[PDB]
């Protein structure tokens, strides 16, 4: 409990914690923000920190959840991000279904929480929070 | 205007054709480019034009899904961590998605670029 | 008879027809022009269209003709098109005989109507017409 | 003026010679360039000059035909389809024509560059 | 400020760590760069900062000597013969010296870069 | 005694002499200067002159001395000459001990007086003088 | 006798003749000049013309002469033509003997009149004249 | 001034030495450059200086001839045919001449560069 609140883990220079509560991406990111100054959904900025986050999630996720939101999201305002068609003409009209718009991201139990997967921003899943404690 | 060759269909000032053989996105596209000068997987710039090409493929196809001409739809994105930073380090599950149309609706969806579908070619008459 | 008049063939996006009538190159090209908007002696713009034209001519030429005019012609006004002699001096005087001036072009039966041959513009031969029908 | 070497003939300010051995255009030309500095297949810039060189070759030659110095006379042309376009795609029967003179007239004609004729060399004295 | 990771110690806005394994200067430095982004052999810009890192290494180290982050201290010099000239010709005994700290004082000394000492890593939190 | 004073040796175009007297570097260099116009501690400007100087010192040094000052010295005013630390920051503070400041140079008996060694400027040793005689 | 005077030979487009009379280089070159418009000591401008000149001289030289002047001469006004010494300094003083100044040129019997040899301009030898006849 | 090393002799502000071994011009020159910095076959810019070096070599040499430092004296010339033209085509007997001094006179002469003579080295003290 030295640099992080109770139930948070301390790794390199940040506190982390998986919340086992089901939320969509932006509700999750807003919830993270309310936990502490500078908090956000996790960001994962090297192989060592991917390692630490996967372990932490392995050890604290509730057995019946298997997807965890992380903090990567598409910025583009268009439905999908090809601005050109293969004939060179431009994508100025676009009828891609909401269901297939996958602008958020997640980790999966079935892969040891280790690679990053594109996902619908409207799914309701557990998520990991990250923030830098002060000294 | 100019006329479309035999076995292709006309709408607005373009020529379209259904091909039934099932190919990857990349293969469908390349094959389209060898059917005719100017030819590629179909692209769409109006509802009226999706409806035309959906009628044509419904009347001719047994699968319900076909490639249209946009690839890598999520590789191309500007992705950003919510703490405002750009991912230098990455470990994305590698994935390539490509646009697909349906024959009973105007709406589109996607599929892995590596899968195998019937497709429609298009070019300017 | 859908996109072309009777006795014309439809291929890719143009109508074609060999006329079994003997004419020199410019009478042929003018005759073509009178058949339809944008018509001319044939032009042959790829291997697939050479293929289609050779077949068509094979199937419709009268048995006692064996040369067919096509629409390629030299633009240069001089007798022949070397403007220099091998010593570097210029061709400003020129006594080449009409008989040997071969500024038009043709297809031959004896080669399956497939390569293009230079020819005298004054020979009187059958010829192929080409034009783009409208839709 | 300067004089022509022995065995060549003079007219205006040039030197000419008949050679009887029969060669391709390209060979005749190259061989001309090795007989003398300045030397090439003859070129002509006047009727009077064709007549001179025709007299000289008539008096000396048994064939009636000889190369003069212009090659590839139809390769060099700007050819165009009558619909106004320039042939991107081509399938020309490959052919190379070269200019030839006759010994009983001033007039010229052509032959395949690959055939074999007697020729005349020329250079400025 | 930011906090230092577990097992490193904080002073001012930096993070420090003693490592006991004995390495050459170059090795110590490289190894420091792999413990953490931003990390290198310690450098010092105040007495207060030498005292902090000396306390830390005294409390933890059994040797009395440790590498700090400066190399080749005499190779780098502008050497000159007293007759005012610069040595074109040279025959220096080859020698490489590197800075070293002591655990019972603030003062530094040197050692051959090739010798083997315990060292301290440092980076900005 | 033709170009040099007594007890000096003549080599290439300079006179030389080892003084068996113990002096620090700057007292030595000043002493040299007092011996003759243009004199200084030796400078050694090629392999042949290193050879000649090592022989001369071998033959005249007193048996209980084994180090000889030569005229190379660091010009830099800082304690040692690294201006940067390995993290890129600058050496603006510096607590290197006088004892370890080695800004002068010397030859050693134990190596045939042949390579050059860094040394403390405060050591008191014999030294070699060099100057160019006039003609 | 068609393009050249009697006793001259006609080759390529010039007349030539060896004079068996002993003369130094400039008397020879002046003598040549008096024989005809544009005449000079021979110049030899290709292997074929070297061939022709060597034959001609072989066939007409008097048996007791064996050197023939040709028309090549040094233009430089200095005694010899090195303007620098090997130390880089310039040749501004020069005590080379007339006897060793060899600024003219010649052909030798003992080599089939075929290479060119440097020679003293003051030797008195036979020489070859060359000029272009007019047509 | 500066003094000359032992075994070389001084005149004006230079140092000279006779070497007896007999070498080609090129070899003599190269060897001179290795006796001393600044050293080359002697060059001369005054009568007084030839006399000095002739006395020195007379007193020491048994041959009467020695290389001084100029090579290729006739290769370097601008040669021209008297009809005013520059020889494009050449067939020179190949020859290389080099300057030589005598020990009983101030006057010079030449020899083939390939022959073999005693020589004098010189450099600025």
């Amino acid at each position: 409990g030295l640099h992080c609140p109770s139930d948070w883990y301390y790794y390199d220079q940040h506190c982390y914690r998986i919340f086992n509560e089901e939320m969509n991406w932006e509700d999750a990111e807003w919830f993270c923000t309310k936990q502490a100054k500078g908090a956000h959904l996790v960001s994962i900025k090297s192989a060592k920190e991917a390692d630490f986050v996967a372990w932490m999630v392995t050890q604290n996720i509730e057995e019946s959840f298997s997807h965890v939101s992380i903090g990567l999201r598409v910025q583009n305002k268009e439905k999908q991000c090809s601005t050109k068609w293969s004939d060179g003409s431009s994508v100025s009209y676009d009828n891609l279904l909401d269901l297939y718009i996958t602008k958020c991201s997640l980790l999966k139990k079935e892969t040891g929480f280790r690679k990053w997967f594109v996902a619908s921003c409207i799914g309701k899943i557990p998520f990991v929070c990250k923030f830098p404690p002060q000294c | 205007g100019f006329c479309c060759p035999s076995h292709w269909s006309s709408y607005d000032r373009y020529c379209y054709k259904v091909f039934k053989q099932e190919m990857t996105w990349a293969d469908a596209e390349k094959f389209c480019t060898q059917q005719h000068t100017g030819s590629h997987l179909v692209s769409f710039h109006s509802t009226e034009e999706v409806d035309f090409v959906v009628k044509m493929t419904h009347q001719s196809l047994k699968s319900t899904f076909f490639w249209i001409g946009a690839n890598n739809i999520w590789n191309k994105c500007n992705w950003q961590w919510s703490d405002g930073t750009k991912p230098e380090y990455k470990e994305w599950h590698e994935e390539f998605e490509c646009l697909i149309s349906r024959t009973f609706d105007n709406q589109w969806l996607s599929a892995p670029c590596s899968d195998t579908y019937s497709f429609v070619c298009k070019f300017e008459a």
